[PDB]
């Protein structure tokens, strides 16, 4: 159980669409060009970074500019907006 | 030089280096060619195909392996023509982003990451598993396997080339000098 | 106990009419039980089921248990009573798989059952008896010998040479481009191993399934090795039941539904060479299959049947008598 | 994730789970964040989404509106396929004294509990002094149980005499004399009823995410369609849906204007909540069940049991693992 | 000290002009468009945010897609790219 920000800046807009499209599924569009995403098991990470690599070589351009950064559960406590508004809190029990 | 060299280009990661991993890729009609250029036509080469395209038995069971691919293991005159041929790997070596620095009868592997790799040891992985059930459940009888032969004994007790598999199965190690995490009030 | 319901069709619909189960296939009732002789549901695939129907499932303790497509067993909607038994019966058969008598016992009755049917499937030719009387002969010589066989290597050996023969002879009954000569390979350069093939795993997958579902742990075997990649205990009972797929396989190929038309070579992505079974030839071809599987008998069909075997398997072991467990073999 | 509400259908993505209400999309939660469900109600699920909650390992339990317990939809393979813990926990449940001494464990608690909680109505004083005593008296005996058989009756006879006496402190409209499970038939028995299943419903998400097997029990050997361990480790923390239910009723929150009577399937006179006051009683339950004493939610501390009587299971001794027994 | 990392998405073309010649005084421009920060005193936390507030009023469109999302010392301890390189770390002591 681990969370994570993942973003990039890809320099031709095809190249980087099937990443976007590629990411949408594992977490939720927060900015133009970010994802929060939601680990459990490290293995989905692994794959997920194998097919990021798939993509990459399909683009022939060796873009190294993917980064991937924690949010733990404090870090996301002290995390925000401009206007004060608390971002990438996760709920506890959804009473739907 | 060349070291810091190839850490410039961006080969941040080495690998313990190791001939065996390439006996599993070798083609063996160019390496024939070679000879057959600088020793001259000669009637030793043909017996010497039939000495590396030989078939394994193991308990009523034939592995064999792919045509003209291939050097086996366990036999003398592999170790002496797998590094007399091996520059020949360098444009596949070059597509994947991996490079060979060569030093007092010896080199070193260099690359920018490990992900392909582990992709090739995975993909062997599973393709074991699917032999040993096929061995179990339909009674085959005659295997042909392409890679994966250091694992042979598992069976008993996109194409990637079969030596990222090999190095796949190893751990790599990395190669204004700061010198630690920073504190509470800061750097020093 | 009442009817174990197995749905491994395509696509039925279940409903309910508050005092029985009714299942429709294309709104054609298929099967309509009483939820006092219903005992368990079997739903391989994908089947709907109206939300009334579980909920008086549920109220009346009757398990549901939910497989995959292929065969793989997932879990059970139930409750604390119909899943007891899923686990009371756990450390007996680790007892009992691995005391000699018993495991030989009933590794000797397999092996008996398996050589007797794999007799009767050439008996029931009758066009070319005087060329198979040898082979009848010689199948009946191995298989008194396994009556007294007092090891597992002498088991294995025996029905390895069995097998032998009786795959030697099928070349009489294929036409001239399906006669197939060597032993199989694990990439097929042949229809007809690949034709068994399909019909192994999906027999595989079926046992296997029924065979959890009852209670059992499937990687204990008593007659093969206990190991990863497959299952033992259900490559194990599954060889009483292989005959099935090889008269049907030798049914299709005689009588047209399959010709050379369907097969298509090609290389795979590795790159060695293979030829396969086209797309609209293996839907039928399954389907076929599990239509066969569905045509076991008037009573009982095939995977009621298995639940039933499980059933006096597990009395056996409870009891810890060898041969209260009486296996299948197509008496006539 | 829970699903208190009204019709809810549940259907998946492949690596999301999708809740619609007639089209309409209610919440789009990754698989990678789902630790269990509960569906109170009348809600679907796709047989998709059950193929893949089955394959992630994800626990779901069903109920009805009444809020008596149906069943769950659980799988029997373990974690890893290691079925070492599975055996160790089945040799152990079924040891004589160690299991006993566990469900004595378990008995002096809940009858601890059970006296602690009729001892801060001050105004009902005079009118609650016998029956502490009675209550006392029978913990007396709880330590002299030498057979694991006798513990049943002792803990029915302590319930029964502790649940005869919420005549006093309820109103007239809502008085009941029986705790009445199956089909619950009165006014307060379905408020019990209703967060007895939420509270079944998160030991046992935690004790299965421990690495247990919930259908086997120590205490509890003959059960009704609970799980029996879970069943059995809610023992002590089954005060805090018989004083919330109090809170409710008194307080005005829940008013005999909200339950529903019906006749169902044959007819019965079966009382309900409208779906209204269900996902209010239910969010005041959780919400209580946050605000556990300080530093640590309910999930923080049945994990920490959960370890410890693992602890108290590998190591085959009885003594490690300890109830929580409210305070004196 | 805190450690911050901005990252905004702003589409009005002389505003993302103006605020990425403001924020690369504070920290170094890592991303196309994301930035790193630290500061030791919240006050000047605050100054930064009331100068991006200055500089965005310009827009007259109400852009609102800023984002500072922490850094622990953890958080940055399992943080990576792809290759493994470990990212937004910092010297404990320059021996220059």
């Amino acid at each position: 159980m681990k969370h994570y920000l993942i973003c990039f800046d890809v320099q031709h807009d095809k190249t980087r669409a099937k990443l976007s499209r590629l990411l949408e599924k594992y977490g939720p569009r927060v900015q133009g060009s970010v994802f929060e995403v939601s680990f459990k098991t490290p293995d989905r990470k692994r794959q997920l970074e194998y097919k990021i690599h798939q993509i990459i070589k399909q683009s022939n351009t060796e873009e190294n500019n993917i980064r991937f950064y924690n949010l733990n559960k404090d870090t996301i406590k002290h995390s925000h907006d401009i206007n004060g508004n608390p971002i990438a809190q996760l709920p506890a029990a959804i009473v739907l | 030089y060349e070291i810091q060299n190839a850490y410039r280009q961006g080969y941040h990661w080495v690998y313990e280096s190791d001939i065996e991993d390439f006996f599993d890729a070798v083609y063996r009609p160019q390496l024939i060619n070679r000879l057959k250029s600088l020793l001259g036509n000669d009637p030793l080469w043909e017996q010497i195909e039939s000495w590396l395209g030989q078939d394994i038995h193991i308990k009523d069971t034939i592995i064999e392996r792919t045509p003209n691919l291939g050097l086996p293991q366990g036999s003398p005159l592999s170790p002496l023509l797998a590094n007399f041929i091996l520059d020949d790997f360098d444009s596949d070596l070059e597509t994947h982003g991996f490079k060979i620095i060569r030093f007092a009868d010896d080199f070193i592997i260099l690359c920018k990451s490990q992900h392909e790799a582990q992709q090739a040891a995975h993909a062997v992985e599973q393709s074991l598993k699917e032999v040993k059930l096929s061995i179990n459940v339909e009674k085959t009888h005659i295997i042909q396997l392409n890679q994966g032969f250091r694992f042979l004994g598992y069976l008993f007790r996109t194409n990637l080339p079969p030596w990222l598999a090999n190095l796949g199965t190893k751990s790599p190690q990395p190669l204004k000098k700061s010198y630690g995490q920073i504190e509470t009030q800061g750097t020093h | 106990q009442g009817t174990h319901l197995v749905l491994a069709g395509d696509a039925q619909i279940i409903t309910t009419d508050n005092q029985n189960l009714i299942v429709k296939k294309d709104d054609k009732i298929t099967h309509k039980i009483s939820l006092e002789q219903l005992h368990a549901v079997t739903l391989i695939g994908l089947h709907t089921m109206t939300l009334p129907a579980k909920h008086r499932l549920l109220e009346h303790k009757i398990p549901v248990h939910i497989a995959d497509r292929t065969g793989r067993y997932l879990g059970a909607v139930t409750s604390f009573q119909p899943a007891q038994n899923n686990y009371k019966n756990w450390f007996i058969q680790l007892q009992m798989c691995d005391r000699e008598p018993f495991a030989h016992a009933i590794a000797q009755q397999i092996v008996i059952s398996r050589i007797h049917n794999q007799r009767q499937t050439l008996l029931k030719r009758k066009a070319h008896r005087k060329q198979l009387q040898q082979t009848l002969s010689n199948l009946k010589k191995l298989q008194y010998k396994v009556t007294a066989a007092t090891k597992r290597s002498s088991l294995n050996g025996l029905e390895g040479s069995a097998t032998r023969e009786y795959f030697q002879q099928f070349n009489l009954f294929l036409p001239e481009w399906a006669h197939f000569s060597k032993r199989t390979r694990r990439p097929p350069k042949d229809p007809f191993n690949v034709l068994l093939s399909l019909g192994y795993t999906i027999l595989y997958s079926h046992t296997d399934a029924i065979l959890q579902s009852a209670g059992f742990i499937t990687w204990k075997g008593i007659y093969h090795q206990q190991s990863a990649a497959h299952a033992a205990l259900a490559s194990d009972i599954m060889e009483s039941y292989r005959h099935l797929v090889e008269r049907y396989a030798i049914y299709i190929i005689n009588h047209g539904q399959i010709k050379q038309d369907d097969f298509r070579q090609e290389k795979d992505h590795l790159g060695q060479d293979t030829i396969r079974l086209s797309a609209e030839a293996r839907r039928r071809y399954v389907g076929g299959l599990i239509n066969r599987f569905q045509k076991f008998s008037k009573d009982k069909t095939l995977h009621q049947h298995l639940y039933q075997q499980a059933q006096q398997l597990k009395n056996a072991m409870h009891n810890q008598q060898s041969s209260q467990f009486q296996v299948w073999k197509e008496l006539k």
